RNA sequence: UGUAAUCCCCUUGGCGGUU
């Protein structure tokens, strides 16, 4: 529950001091490099492979123009031993 | 001594181009720094735009200092120089 | 690279109206009508049909860039007659005017068969 | 390289007539003539075939890579 | 919206300097934003810039003009300026340079429009 | 009022002249011909094998180019808003094409003949490549010597000319109104004289020419068009004339909803 | 034998007509990659001066 | 692990990271990798 | 002012449309006795200071495949150069660096499709790969044309 | 609970593009 201050204003131990946090107040992605197929939207059936999976926003580049896209995790279909998965990979 | 005072100023009474432009640059970012603002905002948001709107109305609490090429200056607030 | 797609030029977003109307007040009895993702196929159509009529008095439309697939047409008509109606019989009329043209081809094409 | 499948000015199908077109050559037909008789009226039409040369037979002629 | 979405950001800048990269931050959302902080913005429509071609021979050589984001790959001019820049459009290039402030700004719209 | 008078008609071009309508509604008319009658094409091509001497996208770009049977295509569903999983029968047509050449001599050509129809809509008159005869071997696609096969697997979908030009039924539509210029809607550049030195029209006899004595007429509008409509084979002339009529109603119906449900 | 393979091949791949320590002074220039961007550009390439 | 292609005699065969590249049939010094078997899906645009 | 107004739907009809290849070299250097570089797939443990780009397109061999779709800044050889080991023998279990990145990475503003992967053996006896690249170009606005 | 990565020569010469 300690805090190391330090402020240049404070002259004393080169401005350290110790505080207890109680006294103040305030001033892995398994689908990642993975061919998926697009279900639904205007790129229905193109392959992909994603390339960014901060959270249900996938940045998916796609094999027949030469761009990347963004998509929502639920519009996605995951490749996988048999077949097609959708998103429960 | 390097003062001059306010009855003998000689330089033109008017905001060169220069110095608006200094002015507003200044004030728009003393603004978007959370200084007070001294005029009364409908809808505006834009620093500049309510920067403008403080010279227009001769608010801007800003003075210019005129340097004279001996060293000399002239103190003038932008509340006395005439605006186009 | 920053080349769009082509399918914008003709479907809608979802949170982007057809057709937005919005009155314009410098002279009485005029609206301004935005049409989203249309070119001069109906702009022409309507304008010409629309000034024909006795009671409108102004009629205009522009593209304001080829860029962008949406163009925004001026009407204007006399004090009796709200402009939204206006338009309302001008697409009326088009529609029975194909009607009845495309019953006429069909009955030629018969016949010429 | 191949005879492209439509005109590029107007649209219409002209990679079906290329066959035809050196059959009609082959028999002593001018080439306007042979153009005619496919019912290409349209300059922009008759440029297609008229102008095009015939790469892939020398493409072909290098040995395939696989087997 | 994020560094990937117009209009977007880059960075979250804050008062001690720390830069704050939006790609790589899994929590982007859950960032609130306190007074005196800085973000780097996408450039947007009326943004001053100044515009250059080279060689300048003379000050209409360098103009600020106004933003508008548009699509494709080129760098679009009224006509009428291409006569001080001395360019025409079968290949020229030119430069185009983003003031970082808000003094450098009200130059640029206030001295070189 | 309006009146339609056919001069000539064929499965694949109909000469017709409008009359008694506006200018406006018949180059509206062209235009919806031209590039807004739904058709069906080629859009997507899985590539198994390849080892001919044509690029991968360059035959994907020549197959998108063929002319498909688009006959019942009202029936079809856009794939966009097709809520199946992937494409169903109902809002795509599969064919598949296989081509080999056998021995150690020779050159084999790949035909448009050859993409069979694997899958598809039920009993619709879709997808099938279009063909002049029974006997016509169709568009050239590609080359094939010993040891070099192509096998791919393309599916169709329905589009319209405004995203590709690959799916416009109709090739050129000629379209020509008052041929003596009766109207003065067009100034003749000459050198010596203007009469004599510009070609008549090809409808020049289907109208009086101007008396030598007559004034010019002000209060006259452009009332007899004459267009012809060529089609690559996916549609008849009559059937792209009656769609295109029909694609303009349903636009303008389209706009009259949007302007009753405003309020 | 490395001599004159050395030399041979240095002003031929540089294009520096001399010895490889007098490069300084040397005509620069003289051998140049062959532009093939299209079979016109090639043969006007291959008769300049 | 991976199959290769002759440059000259268009035979195929596999390496192992440790054989000497070279086509163990003609002698070749020049051999080329073969297509990936990862789906291939264009356009046709 | 020069600029001109082309036809859209001859453009999607193949006008002026082009084929664009570009090919890297990439070679095993000698440095001495035993210190050679080695074409293979790069580990996040075994190698430091990785490129950002991907190494999931690499092959055993450390080489990209024929038609596997590029992007830019994605890895298309591999190649690891030898380092001598630190003192992390101390406690890492085999999970220590011997070996420093030096893949080449495709260009940042190009992608394609690979087209075609060559190895060979250099003069020297070393391995030696080439790799192709292929993509298409469509005029757009910008693009210059000439009579 | 197994948790993913941040870095790039220099010199020279040639060939070009826009004026
Ligand atoms: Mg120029
Ligand atoms: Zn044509
Ligand atoms: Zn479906
Ligand atoms: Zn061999």
């Amino acid at each position: 529950n300690f805090l190391f201050l330090r402020s240049r204003e404070i002259v004393e131990n080169q401005g350290v001091f110790v505080t207890s946090s109680n006294r103040v107040k305030t001033i892995r992605d398994p689908t990642l490099n993975k061919t998926v197929k697009i279900r639904q939207g205007g790129y229905k059936g193109k392959i992909g492979i994603v390339k960014e999976a901060n959270g249900d926003r996938f940045r998916v580049e796609l094999h027949n123009p030469n761009k990347t896209i963004p998509i929502p995790c639920s519009f996605l279909l995951i490749e996988s031993t048999h077949g097609w998965v959708p998103y429960e990979d | 001594e390097l003062a001059i005072l306010k009855e003998e100023r000689t330089t033109t009474p008017y905001l060169t181009k220069y110095e608006r432009a200094r002015i507003l640059g200044t004030r728009a970012l003393q603004i978007s720094m959370n200084a007070p603002v001294l005029v009364d905002i409908e809808g505006e948001t834009d620093p500049l735009q309510i920067a403008m709107k403080e010279l227009s109305q001769r608010k801007i609490p800003l003075v210019i200092r005129r340097y004279l090429p001996d060293g000399s200056y002239e103190d003038w607030g932008c509340d006395e120089l005439i605006v186009d | 690279m920053n080349a769009p797609d082509r399918f914008e030029l003709f479907i809608l977003p979802d949170d982007v109206p057809k057709l937005k109307i919005t009155p314009d007040s410098r002279v009485p009895n005029c609206i301004i009508i935005k049409f989203e993702r249309e070119d001069h196929t109906l702009a022409n159509l309507l304008r010409e049909e629309l000034a024909l009529y006795p009671d409108v008095t102004f009629v205009a439309y522009k593209v304001e860039h080829p860029l962008f697939a949406n163009f925004v047409m001026r009407l204007q008509t006399e004090e009796g007659t709200r402009p939204k109606q206006a338009l309302e019989r001008a697409c009326a009329s088009i529609i029975n005017k194909l009607k009845t043209l495309d019953h006429k081809f069909n009955e030629e094409w018969n016949i010429k068969n | 390289m191949i005879i492209p499948v439509r005109c590029f000015s107007c649209g219409k199908v002209v990679g079906d007539k290329w066959d035809a077109y050196l059959r009609l050559l082959e028999e002593g037909k001018q080439e306007g003539d042979a153009l005619d008789e496919l019912k290409l009226k349209r300059y922009c039409c008759r440029r297609m075939v008229l102008t095009h040369v015939d790469l892939i037979e020398k493409f072909l002629r290098y040995n395939p890579l696989e087997k | 919206n994020g560094p990937n979405e117009h209009p977007g950001a880059k960075y979250v800048i804050r008062d001690n300097g720390d830069r704050i990269d939006l790609r790589y931050h899994k929590r982007a959302g859950d960032i609130v934003l306190q007074y005196g902080w800085k973000v780097e913005r996408h450039l947007m429509d009326d943004d001053p810039v100044l515009f250059n071609r080279q060689p300048s021979l003379h000050k209409m050589s360098m103009m600020a003009h106004r933003v508008k984001v548009m699509p494709y790959s080129t760098f679009r001019l009224n006509l009428s300026v291409t006569s001080p820049y001395n360019a025409d459009f079968d290949g020229d290039e030119m430069n185009l340079h983003v003031p970082q402030s808000e003094e450098t700004r009200a130059e640029l719209s206030q001295l070189c429009a | 009022e309006p009146k339609v008078n056919i001069i000539n008609a064929q499965d694949d071009e109909v000469e017709l002249m409008l009359s008694d309508v506006n200018l406006s509604l018949a180059n509206s008319l062209r235009r919806t011909m031209l590039a807004e009658v739904p058709t069906l094409a080629i859009d997507l091509v899985e590539i198994k094998m390849n080892t001919s001497v044509l690029a991968d996208e360059f035959i994907s770009h020549r197959l998108g180019l063929i002319p498909l049977v688009s006959e019942d295509v009202e029936e079809m569903k856009y794939s966009r808003d097709c809520t199946c999983e992937d494409y169903c029968d109902e809002c795509s047509v599969v064919l598949e094409l296989s081509a080999r050449h056998e021995g150690e001599e020779g050159t084999t050509d790949v035909y448009s003949s050859s993409l069979i129809k694997v899958s598809g809509p039920g009993n619709l008159n879709v997808g099938e490549p279009v063909r002049r005869d029974d006997y016509d071997q169709g568009i050239l696609l590609c080359k094939l010597r010993n040891h070099q096969e192509l096998n791919i697997r393309c599916i169709a979908k329905k589009g319209i000319a405004k995203e590709h030009a690959k799916w416009s039924p109709c090739s050129a539509i000629a379209f020509e109104y008052d041929p003596h210029n009766k109207l003065k809607h067009t100034d003749f550049w000459f050198e010596v004289d203007a009469k004599k030195e510009w070609p008549d029209s090809k409808y020049a006899t289907w109208e009086e020419p101007p008396k030598p004595g007559e004034v010019f007429d002000y209060k006259a509008k452009p009332n007899r068009f004459y267009m012809t409509v060529e089609t690559t084979g996916s549609l008849k002339a009559n059937q792209v004339f009656s769609r295109g009529i029909k694609t303009l109603q349903e636009k303008l119906a389209n706009v009259l909803f949007e302007l009753e449900n405003s309020r | 034998s490395t001599t004159i393979t050395s030399g041979l091949k240095y002003s031929l791949a540089t294009g520096n007509w001399g010895e490889q320590k007098k490069a300084m002074s040397s005509r620069a220039g003289v051998s140049q990659v062959l532009n093939r961007y299209t079979y016109s550009s090639t043969l006007s390439h291959l008769r300049r001066t | 692990g991976v199959k290769y292609t002759c440059g000259a005699c268009a035979h195929n065969f596999s390496l192992n990271k440790s054989d000497p590249v070279r086509c163990k049939e003609c002698g070749h010094r020049v051999i080329y990798k073969a297509r990936t078997k990862r789906m291939i899906q264009f356009d046709a645009r | 002012e020069d600029s001109m107004i082309m036809n859209q739907s001859s453009i999607d009809r193949g006008l002026f449309r082009s084929l664009f290849f570009r090919s890297y070299m990439d070679q095993e250097k000698r440095f001495g006795i035993s210190i050679v570089e080695e074409f293979e797939k790069p580990t996040r443990a075994t190698t430091l200071r990785l490129k950002h780009g991907t190494y999931e397109k690499l092959d055993e061999d450390g080489l990209i495949a024929p038609g596997v779709r590029v992007s830019g800044d994605d890895i298309i050889i591999g190649k690891t150069t030898p380092i001598p080991p630190d003192t992390e023998e101390l406690g890492q279990r085999t999970k220590y660096h011997t070996k420093r990145d030096a893949s080449t990475p495709l260009r940042s503003t190009e992608n394609g499709i690979v087209d075609q992967v060559l190895l060979t053996t250099n003069q020297e006896g070393l391995k030696f790969v080439k790799v192709r690249m292929r993509t298409t170009k469509v005029p757009q606005i910008g693009d210059k044309f000439a009579s």
